[PDB]
């Protein structure tokens, strides 16, 4: 179980750690988060009380280093940093734990939600989507645009998700125009799975990471990416059976975790209705269809 | 974006463009089977691809053999149209290739866009105009060549005959759409108007009769009367 200490909390802020969140008051004696489960990626995220605009946060994996948060009064945000002096860090953490100035990662033992949301998400892949190689953790916020959005403007601050475009030469074989447009199996299995992602695990990982960025930061391009990756599977007539079954589980936990009040903006009516009711895989997502029908029947 | 009443003069500027109409690509007669079920029999169709500035018509005849053994023909017909239009563009010299293709039915947008991926600079556009190009098979010489075809065939026409020697493209297109609108609303009456005077003939190399300017005014007036009448009937007004 690992710890992310906070130097201080000088401004009032709502702090998220994965699917949990705490309100911290201005200059409240908050000094971090302990008992963070080892084995998963995690995200710590922030929304300032005075500007409910720009949610922002850091993806990290405590196995890769000792990380802490420190407010920067010049750039006006909570920044993640790495402490390279291992003894200096253990001493900071132990003092803060002794003074009980840390919240405990509040995981119920029965609860597999975070595992189920991050099953295929790997820090090394995050770091290729979010390019900043001098850090071991990755900053994401509400406003960052994706490579694809940029094509249609600062590249250093882009989300380098895999570009998916159903009306592109990459997606459509010369001479198989109608076939490839109506049955995207070639594009899914040969171009994307065999070619770019190499395996279904890396594809699901990017899908899960795009959803999490949409949910936690309201990142619109991430939402576009999540829906595109779902649609590409559902619009393929030929998908490995293990992928379909895993997809149903992945989407089930995503829909389960989504705030009920955000379904209006994070859920694309066309994609979901097409995927659950018209697509080749209309009958392959039983769990996801059941939770969607009981939780958001208005959308459908 | 979409072509409509507001940007109508764009059709007659000097940027090459084509209208594509797919209405008559997949044509069937519906009939009863011995067992009393219903079945369709396809007949030859055509893609209607028209330069509205010059009148050049690229009539690609769609022979019934293209449907043999195929499923979901009305969907295939859109993609076959898109395939043939793309092949036409590729066959043309670069300086003859269109800068825009306007589809008369929105369901052609995605099929044509996908077939034209190699041509990213050619804009594929819908239109809000209700154009009467379905009535192309009411032009006797076009209907005849489609029905007689025994194999796929492209036939080239000028749908304006020699009118551009005397009138502008805008006026020629207006005459064409009025003629076709009349033939669509009441084919029998429209055709009666066009041939009532046996002394006015159709040249071998033309589609329509050789009316003088004054006779075209009478003809055009007779066509508008036909269209309004029919309309009050259709709607009782």
């Amino acid at each position: 179980m690992n710890t992310v200490p906070f130097t201080s909390a000088p401004i009032e802020v709502t702090i998220g750690i994965d699917q949990y969140s705490f309100n911290v008051k201005e200059n409240q004696p908050f000094h971090g988060i302990k008992d963070i489960p080892i084995g998963h990626v995690h995200v710590i995220h922030f929304q300032h009380a005075d500007n409910s605009s720009m949610r922002y946060g850091y993806w990290f994996d405590c196995r890769m280093g000792n990380f802490y948060i420190q407010y920067d009064p010049k750039d006006g945000l909570y920044k993640m940093m790495e402490e390279r002096d291992g003894a200096k860090f253990e001493n900071i953490v132990h003092n803060f734990k002794e003074r009980q100035m840390m919240v405990s990662y509040p995981k119920i033992d029965e609860d597999d939600t975070w595992y189920n949301l991050t099953e295929f998400v790997q820090m090394d892949k995050i770091r290729k989507i979010v390019r900043k190689d001098e850090n071991q953790f990755s900053y994401v916020d509400s406003s960052m645009t994706t490579v694809q959005e940029n094509e249609l403007s600062d590249p250093a601050h882009s989300l380098n998700y895999t570009v998916i475009n159903f009306k592109s030469r990459e997606a459509i074989r010369p001479g198989h125009e109608m076939e490839d447009f109506l049955d995207k199996s070639y594009y899914l299995n040969t171009v994307m799975l065999q070619g770019i992602f190499k395996n279904s695990s890396n594809y699901f990982g990017e899908l899960q990471f795009a959803f999490l960025n949409a949910m936690f930061f309201g990142n619109y391009g991430s939402s576009l990416q999540w829906h595109a990756m779902i649609e590409l599977i559902c619009s393929s007539a030929t998908v490995p059976k293990h992928m379909l079954d895993k997809l149903d589980e992945i989407l089930y936990y995503q829909i389960k975790t989504l705030p009920e009040q955000y379904s209006d903006i994070l859920l694309n009516e066309r994609v979901w209705n097409i995927c659950l009711y018209s697509s080749f895989q209309k009958n392959s997502l039983h769990n996801t269809e059941k939770i969607m029908e009981n939780k958001y029947p208005e959308l459908l | 974006g979409a072509m409509n009443s507001s940007n109508y003069a764009e059709l007659f500027n000097n940027d090459i463009k084509l209208f594509v109409d797919d209405t008559n690509v997949y044509r069937v007669t519906v009939h009863k089977t011995f067992e009393g079920n219903v079945a369709t029999k396809a007949i030859n169709g055509c893609i209607f691809t028209l330069n509205p500035k010059t009148g050049h018509l690229f009539l690609k005849i769609i022979h019934t053999s293209v449907w043999a053994g195929q499923k979901r023909l009305s969907q295939l017909a859109k993609w076959k149209t898109a395939e043939e239009v793309s092949a036409l563009v590729r066959s043309l010299p670069k300086e003859e290739q269109p800068k825009q293709i306007i589809v008369t039915r929105k369901a052609m947008l995605d099929p044509l866009e996908v077939h034209m991926l190699d041509f990213p600079n050619i804009a594929i556009r819908p239109t809000e105009l209700r154009l009467p190009f379905s009535a192309a098979m009411s032009i006797d010489k076009l209907s005849d060549v489609v029905m007689k075809a025994t194999e796929p065939q492209m036939v080239l026409f000028n749908i304006y005959d020699d009118w551009l020697d005397r009138i502008s493209s805008y006026t020629a297109f207006s005459r064409l759409t009025l003629l076709l609108r009349a033939l669509k609303t009441n084919e029998e009456s429209a055709k009666m108007i066009l041939l009532s005077d046996p002394t006015i003939t159709i040249k071998s190399y033309h589609l329509w009769p050789s009316f003088t300017d004054e006779q075209w005014i009478t003809i055009e007036s007779q066509m508008r009367d036909l269209i309004l009448t029919e309309y009050g009937r259709k709607y009782n007004v």
